[PDB]
């Protein structure tokens, strides 16, 4: 599948970059492919928790 | 809606 | 941490 | 050594006395209050671009432009054939309820309602037309005439 | 924790 | 201010 | 009995304000073409 | 008949348009073909009550 | 049918854009094809409550 | 008519 | 939320 | 919640 | 003759 | 609404 | 309600 | 001010 | 101040 | 009992500070290339 | 202010 | 030495 | 020791 | 998370 | 019991100047070569 | 204030 990493995050919107090079932006509630729907954005730790239990972090290389 | 810096454990 | 966030979030969305 | 502790807690509560809670709370109350002083009363006017037929025969009723407080409404003056009609001159009565801009060549008179509801009037002497196109304007209507195509009864300098 | 409308709702006690 | 924000 | 006096005077200053809103009629302006 | 809708309305005059493009303005008591005679003009709501029971209101696509 | 998503919303009016690309605008009470007529325009939530149950909200991509 | 900002649950 | 709003608007339209 | 005319009408208690 | 802004139900 | 308006109107027209 | 004569004429109680 | 607004 | 204005 | 009013003066003096920082909206700038 | 920072 | 800092780290990460 | 959350987390006693 | 210069042995 | 308020006053004098320095950011420079 | 400095 395609793994998305965090590109940047602030309270509310979060910009995200993946393995295909596509960039997206996400709020509190959005349908994000594969992981389902985003349960919350934790900005001060740089975390996205989604409905499918998958957790989006800054990539190991860019953090 | 959540202001996370307004966080308290 | 995060569990406080879910608790507060659901308590907000439960009370208008 | 505990004096440093209670004292420094006192400093954390007076130097930066807005808790990270209270900062976001203040910011959101500002947001709500400025939404409150930003929200127009009731249903705002309808921004609509219309087109009227201007009849200059005696007994005919003058065309009406409906305005909005602080909004541009540009009147364009049109002959019978579908061509523009440049302006010869214009007169505006009560110019503190309406503010007019116009480049001295074109056929576009752009008006703002300088105040909410007092109605007034514009005379527009056209290039080839002896009779002034003399129109009524009322601001604060439940619609706003964004622009109106005045299809005037005559034939302009462009065929 | 405080939302944007003005009302304050908070979680009670939650640790991770 | 509602809960469905 | 003094409440009458204070509301009167208050609105008297209001009403003179409204009336010399009425008397002002600004001159119309004529702009000419080029 | 001929259906009318308002374009402008103030205390007193009601500036009205027909379906044929004929344009007219009205006062407290005046004759309107088809709709009878005007009885009341509520400019705050944008309604005109006529004698024939017909109520003149802003047309749907301009209100 | 045709699906309209919120394009902009303020207390009172709201500009609405459909899947055919057409742009229209709605008030407290006005006719919307397919959805009947409107009862509520919640500008703070960006929700439009109409007759036959549909609630109009900002497009998932535009929100 | 309705101003939602003056809203109370 | 919206239920308070619609109750309020119907009670407005009922009381001119 | 208030209309444009001036008079205050408000719903009593309504949660969602 | 009637100014409805002086309206009172 | 309009009932008060037309009642006041007819009262004014009836009383000179 | 006040007329153009300056003398006040008002309806008593009318609802719609 | 009326309720038909 | 007349009743047929 | 008066500690609330003392911190009242302090908390307002800070809150007005944050809000008129908030009303600050600078103008945008342009640099036209050679 | 959380512990998983 | 390092044990103090590491213990503080684990006790911070254990208490949210 | 103090964290970045602003709350204080210190070890008790550790030496090397 | 540790600012060790605020360290105490 | 005066010790706490005295030392806190010394703390205000220190911490205010500290936060004022940390608020300071200076503008970078650009040196165009010959 | 460390000792392995």
């Amino acid at each position: 599948r395609i793994i998305y990493y965090i590109q940047a995050v602030i309270p509310g919107r979060a910009w995200l970059i993946g393995s295909n090079g596509s960039t997206l932006t996400v709020r509190e509630g959005s349908k994000i492919p594969g992981y389902g729907m985003v349960k919350l954005i934790d900005s001060l730790q740089g975390r996205i928790l989604t409905s499918s239990g998958q957790v989006i972090k800054f990539s190991q290389e860019d953090s | 809606c959540v202001s996370m810096i307004g966080g308290s454990r | 941490c995060t569990d406080a966030a879910l608790a507060a979030l659901e308590y907000h969305k439960s009370n208008a | 050594e505990v004096i440093d502790k209670k004292a420094f807690k006192d400093m954390t509560r007076n130097l930066y006395p807005l808790n990270p809670e209270q900062v976001v709370k203040l910011k959101q109350i500002y947001e709500t209050s400025e939404y409150a002083k930003a929200a127009t009363p009731g249903t705002p006017p309808k921004p609509t671009a219309t087109s009227q037929f201007v009849n200059l025969s005696p007994g005919s009723t003058p065309p009406v432009i409906r305005l909005s407080q602080g909004f541009v409404s540009s009147l364009v003056f049109l002959d019978s054939t579908g061509a523009p009609w440049p302006i010869a001159a214009y007169d505006l009565g009560d110019p503190s309820s309406f503010n007019i801009q116009w480049d001295k060549t074109s056929n576009t008179l752009m008006i703002q309602a300088t105040k909410l509801y007092n109605y007034g009037n514009l005379a527009v002497r056209l290039r080839g037309l002896n009779t002034p196109v003399m129109l009524t304007l009322i601001p604060g209507q439940k619609a706003v005439d964004y622009r109106v195509d005045l299809r005037v009864q005559g034939y302009g300098p462009n065929a | 924790r405080v939302s944007i409308g003005g009302t304050v709702y908070t979680a009670k006690k939650y640790d991770d | 201010p509602f809960g469905a924000d | 009995q003094q409440e009458i006096q204070q509301r009167t005077s208050d609105m008297l200053t209001a009403a003179t304000q409204l009336v010399q809103d009425w008397k002002q009629v600004e001159t119309q302006v004529y702009t000419e073409g080029t």
